[PDB]
């Protein structure tokens, strides 16, 4: 064989080409690829948009206004840029979603759970520093209350929060090491995303019944590229509509105004994809406690592998309770746009709860039950 | 539960007292003739049959490079004839008493021994007595022994487990006469004579390096005057030669070291790790007899090896590691060697030795107590089978009286098992294994065997 | 021939937890030590050119 | 299967946990980040 | 710190003889024998060891064998002592390992024995043990399907010695019917073999009636009343093949085998049952032994033979004495021909040193097979199987009290029997088969 | 070499018919032909050369030719076929007979061989003629029509055969049988000759 006589082409094969796949699998196994391609269309974009954005105070808003009306093309590159962020975090949560309804990170695949959670995390922190970028009010605001978060941990507070700005307040040093950082974290993204892929390999993918698959498999390279490239294009007609038609419905006004550090706007809320977090954080009213509510999500987050119990369909109380999750999550994420009131902050409070009772009691609990029904 | 087929029995591993076997366990008489020879008998009543012999505190460590390999040529010449019978005298006499002469040659220890009935006690000591005293020692013997070590010896003609303790033996004691072979070169094989013979039990069989050590049925005042009559003539020894005087002239040394001995188209491949042990004297020799008894032995015929008590039989059982592997426990004058061997083949030679390595330098460690009363009581019930057969408490009398000086009685033996605890496992480890030199040697397929660097870095642990 | 002590060796080498707090005093100590070396050395070359020797000469 | 599985099936016994001296000797690594942390740092009489 | 007094000096005042010395007993203990009431027969001889030893025998082996169940035996040899109705394969490992005790399964061509050795305070622990290994065995289905490899490896290591092949081959030629089987089979035979042909040769092969406990080393009165509830069997005596010896000859062909081996053998008459006919054939058996290996490194010259093995087996009823002699491939004749020379010397008389000589041989045999407590209670339930009592003072009687004349007219009663032939190995050159057993009439 | 010679020696007729020719033989006509698998284990080209250089002689070599012109192949053969090497004596053979047994532990048939001597040989053109008349004869169950259903009591298979050899040879019959039934296909085989 040709591919027997050079190594490259070797892996390329066995990975890409010839590596067997369970038969059955639906639409909601298309999120990692689709993932993956908008890393890719983020990555090419970004580094598009770097060759005409200017990293400093005074000439960042205008370096994009230029960018906008004078590089040809550059509009679009821009909108992509922008709304991609969007587009790669809804298939990313729709992922992680994907995995919380059907066990999918249970024995023997810990590790293609935990260096996802990984991965959720530097996209969050990317995507956070990114949107300091553009030097308008929101990022200003944004990054002024988030890092000036800091002053929770005791003793060692505005000593951290002063290194992080190099200075005593969020200004030009702050800005130019937020480009170096947001241009350096996605090549982190894809190697985590490639250790991530290489992970998975070792075992093979879970299918919708929840059984051994070993028997009816399949190659991936004939069969599950066609597949890919169907939901492939959906998305590329979603972000078509986005970037053409709706190119600000997404964002914020207020970034379009540039950023004045003596005057404040009414309501500072961050891009809607941390919107639930942001929910979790304001409605605890102590700053040290919301923090560390936000760290034990993320915590319960990693130890989901090791206590969690429960797969898919033919487990019907844990699929039932998956909805309840999904409302609460969806609520928090609602509610993270509003101002803060006694109703809203009761409410948010209740939905961090449930949400912590989710995680941590009924995925154990609630499955153990199920096995003992189902085997027992 | 089954009420009758439930009860007096279960896995928890306990302490078990030995004490009321004592009760009933015979007793050792010891003689000592003015020649300088001690006469020791064990009398068991009801016993038929009768192994007697001559134990010696002289072997292979004893030679000189000149004449090494003159003690093992002995048992090859020693029955081929004496001055007051011939060949087929002693075959026909031997035959008459119902039993066999036999004969091993150590490194340090050397025994004569005949396993009879219980009418044949002097007839059996006046045989032994004179093959001992008046051999012929004749060159057509000598000249017809000598051509058939050679073609043994050039065919390499040797167990493989006698081959890699004997390449351990070799590099473990450089430069001391320790890591002299029992067999010898092949050249003093080729200019071997009947001199060196002579010599050779002149300067070493004498009075005072001499047990005459019966067991079965047999009286101690008649074997008195017997070996009175017989064994009075050989000559006493001097204070200036004695086995202490030639110990302290020549001591033992241990040197931390690899060999191995690769063979192009072999298909096991087996290995020996050791560490510098303990001598027969030190007290620490009976917590190294609990530890090798808590690492254990196992080969590949049984399949109850992944029930066993021990970790290292069950990691070797269940990985499929080993075909065979055995711990040793060898002890000299003055030093003495503790480690585990085993056969293997060259795909799975490394995590063997790992797995070796991991459970020597966890004894210093992690002990529970569950094993060392499991290991306590097995060595207890091994040293009570022994005591079954005449032919072992003959080997005990006159080994226990060759190095340690005394018998040890039944007792003593056992309060001194019965003190060694989980602590004195942990401080006996921490003395022997952690952090030294080892001594490792193979033979055979012993390609994929790891270096000396990788042995030495796994005898510690970075994590504590 | 030359040979490290038993009794040195079961206190500050058996151990790694024992050895790396060891390891952090003698490691400050041989700092300190270059440090001083080399600006006594500096400061005895240079001396009378610094703007510290031109201070304390208009005191 | 790893985790709260291993302790509802009864496989977490007094057996099978770490002893008291393999908890002190993973204990004892405390000290070593704690003086590592204050070798970095260097708050010299700064207790109090 | 622990103990630190060295072994040449003796331990201090904690190292007690509190326990006093127990009076010997007067006499030589006697076996004392006697029947359950569900009619397993139980036999025991007291012993001033400290080991007890405990074996069980059933009548079995490969005699008690079927086509379907070929090679029951051997698996059941590797199979015995595992998983059971009351405890689990790892518990029973456990409780034998913890007190140092050891336990076997070994089949003959007859019976099949199990047994624990143990010392004498375990006793109570290796009988329970020993009982409900054998009683309540499961033979599950995973546990024989992993020791069928185990089992062919070790029925294919002994027949790599041609001793064992020629064995099984005369046994087969000698006897007609129960003892003509196979003891030690071809791996092949076993291929096909599952626990349910386990399950079936056991029900076959356990009754009450042929079951027998023997102990050394253990009260009689102590043993019967706490086996009383543990040996409580049930089940139905399937028929027994019996065995008649007609004689004949065979033939083996070995490919790659450097030697021949050629075999000669004669029925005992009686079998083990007539005391003195078994004490001439071990006496005829010591008379046959040529090179005896009495002293280290001694090396007896034969002009044609390369080894001899002669042997002598008691079963019920019938017996088979014999020898085995090896030999160059181009002197087989010879080797045919040397064989029939000694026998014939044999039938001509013994004299006086040669029949003082074999007689203590026989003795000394006799005597070591039963120095130990393990062969001591091996040789009881074999004996007390076999015959219905142990008689070991009686064989020692009939070997002492034996003369040439007796010994010669032995001899010349065998050689009138037809005898048994087998060869074995590459076989270039033989004499033809009709001048073969011509020679002893 | 080794597999073909072990697929050979899974017929039993290729194994029986080795056993009859040891045994009725002494001499060279009774060296095994179709040896076992083992034998070729310590074998080399040296000893293939060996084995060549002892058969090779210009007196022992046959050419022989169908189909095609004498004068023109002798003509053609002339610088060719110049053999030189010694004539090795050759190993003459007697029949002797007896009687011997090859043990299968697996074997489903159990097979019996009956033979006898040819005297003369290939060189009596009357004696091979009624050996191949006698094995004609014996032939009892040769099938002629397809899906014949000949049945006998005791004989699963009958095989005759009729070797010439250089001065002697053999005739006879191989039969199998039930395992069970092997004294009755003896009785069968040895009434049938009478
Ligand atoms: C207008 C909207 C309504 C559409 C009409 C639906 C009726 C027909 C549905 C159907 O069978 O269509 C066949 C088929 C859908 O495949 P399927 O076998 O039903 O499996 C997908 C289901 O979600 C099956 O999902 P599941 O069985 O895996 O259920 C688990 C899932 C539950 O999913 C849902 O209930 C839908 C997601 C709600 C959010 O849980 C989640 O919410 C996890 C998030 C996964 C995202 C799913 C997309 O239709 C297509 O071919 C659509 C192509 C989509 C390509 C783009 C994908 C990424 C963007
Ligand atoms: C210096 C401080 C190291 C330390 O605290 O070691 C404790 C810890 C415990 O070691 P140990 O129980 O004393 O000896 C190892 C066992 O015998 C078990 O050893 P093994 O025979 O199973 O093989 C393990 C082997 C191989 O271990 C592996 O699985 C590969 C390790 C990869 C590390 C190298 C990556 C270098 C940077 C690329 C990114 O590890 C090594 O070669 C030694 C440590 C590697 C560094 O050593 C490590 O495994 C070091 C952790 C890595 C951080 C350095
Ligand atoms: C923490 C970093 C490693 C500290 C050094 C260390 O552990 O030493 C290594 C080996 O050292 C190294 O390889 C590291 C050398 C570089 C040290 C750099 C430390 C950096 C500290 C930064 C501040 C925190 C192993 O020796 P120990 O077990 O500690 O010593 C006992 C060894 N023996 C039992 C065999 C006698
Ligand atoms: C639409 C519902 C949400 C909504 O109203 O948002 C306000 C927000 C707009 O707020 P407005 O500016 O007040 O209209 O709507 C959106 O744009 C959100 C659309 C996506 C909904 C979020 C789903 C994914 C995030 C949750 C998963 C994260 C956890 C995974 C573990
Ligand atoms: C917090 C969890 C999580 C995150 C975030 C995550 N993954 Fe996944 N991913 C998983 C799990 C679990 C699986 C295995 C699903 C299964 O086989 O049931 C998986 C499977 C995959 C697959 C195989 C096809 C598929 O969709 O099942 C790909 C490709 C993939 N991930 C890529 C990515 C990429 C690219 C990213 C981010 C840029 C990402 N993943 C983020 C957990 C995650
Ligand atoms: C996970 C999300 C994400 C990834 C991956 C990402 N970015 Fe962006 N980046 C953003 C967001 C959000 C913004 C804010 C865009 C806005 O609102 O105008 C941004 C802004 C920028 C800007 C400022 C110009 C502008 O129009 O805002 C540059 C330059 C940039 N990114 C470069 C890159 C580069 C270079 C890479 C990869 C090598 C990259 N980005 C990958 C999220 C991302
Ligand atoms: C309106 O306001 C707000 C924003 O603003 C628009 C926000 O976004 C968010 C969302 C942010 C959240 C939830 C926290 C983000 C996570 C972290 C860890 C903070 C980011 C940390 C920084 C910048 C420290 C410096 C480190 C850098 C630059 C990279 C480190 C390098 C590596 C890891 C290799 C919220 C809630 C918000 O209310
Ligand atoms: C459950 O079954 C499975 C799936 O579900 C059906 C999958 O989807 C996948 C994974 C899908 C893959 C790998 C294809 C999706 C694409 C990815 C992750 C990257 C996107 C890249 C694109 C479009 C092109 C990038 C181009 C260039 C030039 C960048 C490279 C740079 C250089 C060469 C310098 C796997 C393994 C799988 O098992
Ligand atoms: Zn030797």
């Amino acid at each position: 064989r040709m591919h027997n006589k050079i190594q490259l082409l070797s892996v390329l094969n066995t990975h890409l080409v010839a590596y067997p796949t369970p038969m059955n699998l639906n639409y909601s196994w298309n999120g990692g690829s689709l993932a993956g391609m908008m890393l890719a269309s983020q990555m090419l974009t970004g580094i598009l948009l770097a060759m005409h954005y200017v990293g400093h105070v005074d000439y960042a808003f205008a370096s994009v206004q230029h960018l906008m009306t004078d590089v040809p093309s550059g509009m679009i590159l821009r909108y992509a840029h922008a709304n991609g962020a969007s587009l790669f975090f809804i298939v990313v949560y729709l992922h992680v979603l994907r995995g919380m309804y059907y066990g999918s990170g249970a024995q023997p695949r810990e590790i293609v759970w935990i260096s996802g959670v990984v991965i959720l995390l530097v996209m969050i922190i990317t995507a956070f520093i990114g949107y300091v970028l553009p030097w308008g009010q929101m990022s200003f605001w944004g990054a002024t209350v988030i890092t000036s978060l800091a002053t929770a941990i005791p003793v060692v507070g505005k000593h951290i929060m002063y290194w992080l700005w190099g200075g005593f307040s969020v200004d030009n040093p702050t800005l130019n090491r937020f480009y170096s950082f947001h241009y350096t974290l996605p090549f982190i993204l894809a190697g985590l995303s490639v250790f991530h892929i290489a992970a998975l390999h070792q075992y093979g993918s879970t299918n919708p019944l929840g059984v051994n698959s070993q028997s009816s498999l399949i190659s991936f390279g004939s069969y599950f590229g066609a597949k890919d490239l169907v939901g492939a294009l959906f998305l590329a007609l979603v972000f078509s509509i986005l970037v053409f038609f709706y190119p600000d419905l997404l964002g914020h006004p207020d970034n379009l105004i540039p950023a004045n550090p003596y005057s404040t706007p009414q309501h500072i809320v961050p891009e809607w994809y941390f919107l639930w977090v942001y929910a979790i954080l304001r409605s605890i009213p102590n700053k040290a406690m919301g923090v560390l509510a936000i760290g034990l999500v993320f915590a319960s987050l990693f130890a989901m592998p090791f206590i969690g119990l429960g797969g898919g369909k033919f487990r019907i109380i844990t699929e039932w309770l998956y909805w309840t999750f999904l409302a609460d999550v969806l609520l928090l994420t609602w509610l993270g746009g509003n101002e803060i009131t006694p109703i809203t902050s009761f409410v948010g409070q209740c939905c961090t709860a449930y949400l912590f009772f989710y995680l941590l009691v009924c995925q154990p609990l609630v499955g153990y039950l199920e096995t003992q029904f189902a085997h027992g | 539960d089954a009420n009758p087929f439930l009860r007096f029995s279960n896995p928890r591993p306990s302490p078990i007292d030995h004490t009321p076997l004592l009760s009933t366990l015979p007793e050792t008489r010891i003689t000592t003739l003015p020649n300088g020879l001690r006469v020791a008998t064990e009398a068991i009543p009801f016993a038929e049959t009768t192994t007697l012999g001559i134990w010696i505190n002289s072997g292979s460590r004893f030679e000189t490079d000149a004449n090494n390999g003159v003690a093992h040529f002995l048992e090859h010449i020693l029955f081929k004839g004496t001055k007051n019978r011939s060949v087929k005298e002693l075959e026909v006499e031997v035959e008459n008493m119902g039993g066999q002469l036999n004969a091993y040659t150590g490194r340090e220890q050397t025994c004569y021994y005949a396993k009879v009935m219980g009418k044949d006690v002097g007839k059996a000591v006046n045989i032994l007595s004179d093959i001992l005293l008046n051999s012929n020692l004749d060159a057509r013997a000598i000249d017809k022994e000598r051509d058939v070590i050679l073609r043994e010896m050039e065919e390499v003609n040797k167990q493989t487990s006698e081959l890699v303790f004997d390449h351990l033996h070799a590099t473990a004691f450089q430069y001391s006469p320790l890591g002299r072979t029992i067999l010898g070169p092949v050249e003093n094989i080729k200019s071997i004579n009947r001199d060196q013979l002579v010599e050779y039990m002149k300067t070493h069989y004498r009075g005072p390096r001499m047990v005459l050590a019966a067991a079965g049925a047999v009286n101690h005042d008649e074997l008195v005057k017997l070996a009175s009559d017989a064994f009075g003539s050989v000559p006493d020894e001097d204070a200036a030669t004695s086995v202490r005087s030639l110990l302290v002239k020549e001591p033992s040394r241990f040197t931390g070291s690899y060999v191995h001995d690769r063979f192009p188209d072999a298909s096991e491949c087996c290995m020996a790790v050791a560490f510098k042990g303990a001598s027969w004297t030190d007290p620490d020799s009976i917590p190294l007899m609990v530890m090798q008894t808590m690492l254990g032995g196992w080969d590949k015929n049984s399949t109850v090896g992944k029930h066993s008590s021990s970790a290292l039989v069950q990691t070797v059982a269940t990985e499929g590691l080993a075909d065979a592997f055995m711990a040793f426990n060898t002890n000299y004058h003055d030093t003495g060697l503790f480690g585990v061997y085993g056969v293997t083949d060259r795909d799975r030679s490394e995590d063997f030795a790992y797995a070796i390595m991991s459970n020597l330098t966890r004894m210093c460690f992690e002990v529970r107590d569950a094993d060392v009363a499991r290991a306590k009581n097995q060595l207890k019930a091994s040293l009570m089978f022994f005591q079954d057969s005449t032919h072992h408490v003959a080997e005990s009398i006159g080994r226990e009286l060759l190095v340690y000086g005394r018998r040890i009685p039944k007792a003593e033996m056992f309060a001194r098992i019965d003190a060694v605890d989980a602590n004195a496992i942990r401080a006996v480890a921490d003395r022997f294994i952690y952090d030294q030199d080892m001594a490792v040697a193979s033979a055979g397929d012993v390609q994929f065997v790891p270096d000396y660097n990788w042995f030495r870095r796994r005898s510690y642990w970075l994590r504590y | 021939v030359m040979r490290l002590s038993e009794a040195l060796y079961q206190t500050f080498f058996k151990r790694s937890t024992v050895y790396i707090p060891m390891l952090l005093v003698g490691a400050y100590f041989s700092n300190e030590a270059i440090d001083y070396a080399v600006d006594k050395m500096w400061t005895t070359r240079n001396k009378g050119k610094l703007f510290s020797d031109i201070i304390a000469e208009r005191t | 299967p790893i985790g709260v599985w291993s302790v509802f099936q009864g496989y977490v016994t007094p057996a099978r946990l770490p002893s008291i001296q393999t908890l002190t000797r993973v204990g004892a690594w405390g000290g070593v980040v704690v003086v590592g942390g204050l070798y970095m740092v260097q708050p010299w009489d700064w207790l109090a | 710190g622990g103990g630190r007094v060295e072994v040449p000096l003796s331990e201090k005042l904690p190292a007690v003889t509190e326990p006093p010395r127990t009076s010997t007993p007067a006499t030589k203990p006697i076996v004392q024998t006697s029947s359950l009431r569900s009619g397993v027969k139980v036999a025991s001889i007291n012993t001033v060891s400290p080991i007890s030893s405990l074996v069980l025998f059933v009548e079995g082996g490969a005699a008690a064998e079927t086509p379907a169940t070929a090679g029951a035996s051997k698996v059941l040899e590797v199979a015995a002592f595992k998983a059971t109705a009351n405890r689990s394969t790892f518990r029973l490992t456990r409780e034998l390992e913890k007190i140092g005790a050891t336990s076997f399964a070994r089949a003959g061509r007859d019976h099949v024995a199990f047994g624990v050795d143990a010392t004498r305070l375990n006793q109570l622990e290796a009988l329970e043990i020993l009982a409900d290994a054998v009683v309540n065995a499961r033979y599950t289905y995973w546990e024989v399907r992993d020791s069928l490899d185990a089992v062919k490896e070790q029925l294919a290591a002994q027949l790599r010695n041609p001793l064992t092949a020629v064995n099984e081959v005369l046994h087969r030629t000698a006897f007609e019917g129960g003892l003509g089987h196979s003891l030690v089979v071809d791996p092949s035979v076993v291929d096909g073999f599952t626990n349910e042909t386990l399950k079936e040769y056991v029900h076959s092969i356990m009754a009450p009636s042929r079951v027998v406990l023997a102990a050394s080393g253990v009260d009689h009165a102590e043993l019967t009343a706490l086996a009383t509830p543990l040996l409580n069997l049930h089940g139905n005596a399937h028929p027994a093949p019996q065995s008649r010896y007609v004689g004949g000859a065979m033939n083996i062909i070995a490919p790659t085998s450097s030697l021949t081996y050629v075999g000669l053998a004669f029925e005992a008459k009686g079998g083990a049952g007539d005391i003195k006919s078994s004490a001439a054939a071990s006496v005829v058996k010591a008379l046959l032994d040529e090179a005896r290996p009495t002293m280290p490194y001694q090396r007896k010259e034969h002009e044609v033979f390369t080894s001899v093995n002669p042997f002598a087996f008691a079963y019920k009823g019938t017996g088979l004495v014999g020898v085995v002699a090896s030999g160059a491939p181009g002197k087989a004749g010879k080797v045919v021909d040397a064989l029939t020379a000694k026998v014939q010397s044999l039938a001509k008389g013994v004299t006086d040193v040669q029949l003082a000589t074999a007689k203590n041989m026989a003795l000394g045999e006799l005597r070591a097979s039963v120095a130990t407590a393990p062969g001591l209670a091996a040789a009881v339930g074999s004996s007390v199987l076999a015959t219905g009592k142990f008689s070991a003072n009686e064989v020692a009687a009939a070997l002492s009290g034996l003369t040439a004349a007796d010994v010669t007219s032995y001899v010349n009663a065998m050689i009138k029997t037809a005898p048994t032939f087998v060869t074995y190995g590459n076989l270039s050159s033989l004499p033809r088969v009709d001048s073969i057993a011509k020679r002893f009439a």
